[PDB]
């Protein structure tokens, strides 16, 4: 009750930015070892989807499939869904369509930091366990 | 190219059903071709734009209304409150249809159909067209049913996912509040120890 | 009672195509009735269970394979690599079908048919059944399309609701964590001040 009353006292605080808030959250989790919580465990990893017919294009959305709900679930659990295929991306999810796997592998090779290729079923199975399952079985 | 088959009962022989097919290129206004068959012999005729316009002018009605009535009659578009009588004189090879209405007969249209010497070819063509149409409809229905099953499965999956997400959302707040209270109590202990040390010093 | 219609191009008369309808009660194991038409004449025959058993015994062929081959041929179940040839002789009133494979043909079946008194009835019944099936397929397609539209709307509603839920969860998380970090920063500043005072004294 005291903590609730104290929190209600503060009016508003909107001075930071999403990157700064994410960095502060990650720092707090690392300092206090709060990574064992069922959620927020995907925060340290950025996630991409193959929801665009052409990679790195914002005018060919494939909305109307299970990929959108999968991304929304990942974001809710704590995953940072990124829309631009930056060099810092670490997790990529590919659905039943494997046509562009070669392009993803080539981009991974080109980038200095390599991101493991992952499938949509891995997260679907891992939500129930609420833990990071080994990617060797879903590469 | 569009075609429409229909079944009619000629008043001359109210014991068998005659199949009449109306075929038009793009719209009924431009004209049509009427082929009537009883299963043994076929009679084919054509009506052009000029004939339809002349018929509409003679009966003193708008072209659109007359065309709509013709479609309602020939193409089996009749509603609940309507009835039509079709009669074909084979000796004169003269077909015509009227709109029966409360003991009042109004002549709606009339054509002269010439018997074709090869009814078998037209019968086979009509049967083949019907078979193709039914096959296409069945394939489309199967595809649509498969799509519906897939969408239902996806909907169930997403609904269960939302149920789980909303169930966990409420506990999310309690969990973070408990973590915050624990860390704040630790800070409370640290400040208490510091104050005790300062007082001792 | 189920009836299936198929088209066969006899090798004797490749130009013309015949329509054969096979009607069975529940399965062809108990026999069925086959009616062949060309648009001008019709023939009918029955292959009742006794006839099927006699044919199987004469051919020394398994009943299961017999019924499978009948399904493939008569019902138009032939695959891309399977080809069957039908030949009907009106003088002898016979109709025999075989399978062609590896340039060698194996006799599959043969039946006898009797010419009907008049084909007009058969043609009219076939056309009426085709039109009724077309109407039923149209109705089923309309119903399936309406169900698909409803399901798509429901899926869109689910997507919107999940988007709202995730946005609300994210907003609550950021706000609460910002409040918590502000409080902890104030506490850390007080801790540093107390430590400095203790060092001074």
């Amino acid at each position: 009750n005291q903590l609730k009353e104290v929190f209600s006292g503060i009016k508003n605080s909107n001075e930071q930015t999403p990157e700064e808030m994410a960095s502060l959250i990650a720092d707090l989790e690392y300092r206090y070892s709060w990574d064992c919580s069922p959620l927020s465990m995907f925060r340290r990893h950025t996630v991409y989807l193959d929801s665009y017919a052409v990679i790195n294009d914002l005018s060919t959305k494939n909305e109307g499939t299970r990929l959108a709900i999968k991304a929304l679930e990942l974001r809710f659990h704590g995953a940072k869904v990124v829309s631009c295929l930056a060099e810092g991306v670490s997790h990529v999810i590919i659905g039943e369509d494997h046509s562009r796997v070669a392009d993803f592998k080539a981009f991974r090779r080109t980038f200095k930091r390599k991101f493991k290729i992952l499938k949509e079923s891995w997260v679907t199975d891992s939500i129930d366990k609420c833990e990071l399952q080994e990617e060797n079985q879903y590469l | 190219m569009e075609r429409k088959i229909s079944r009619i009962h000629l008043v001359s022989e109210p014991s068998i059903t005659h199949f009449l097919q109306v075929s038009w290129e793009k719209t009924l206004e431009s004209g049509f071709v009427i082929t009537l068959t009883d299963g043994h012999s076929a009679w084919t005729g054509t009506v052009s734009e000029s004939e339809i316009s002349q018929e509409a002018d003679d009966m003193a009605m708008e072209k659109g209304k007359y065309v709509g009535e013709l479609r309602k009659a020939l193409l089996s578009g009749a509603g609940p409150a309507d009835v039509y009588t079709f009669n074909f004189s084979k000796e004169s090879c003269y077909f015509f249809f009227e709109k029966n209405l409360k003991d009042v007969s109004f002549r709606l249209g009339s054509f002269n159909l010439e018997k074709v010497e090869n009814p078998a070819e037209v019968i086979r063509e009509l049967i083949c067209y019907c078979l193709d149409t039914i096959a296409e409809n069945q394939a489309k229905n199967e595809h649509l049913q498969k799509e519906n099953e897939r969408l239902l499965r996806d909907w169930n999956d997403v609904q269960g996912r939302f149920e789980k997400c909303v169930s966990a959302k409420e506990a999310l707040e309690t969990d973070l509040y408990k973590r915050f209270i624990l860390v704040l109590n630790e800070k409370k202990t640290k400040i208490r120890s510091l104050h005790n040390k300062l007082l001792n010093a």
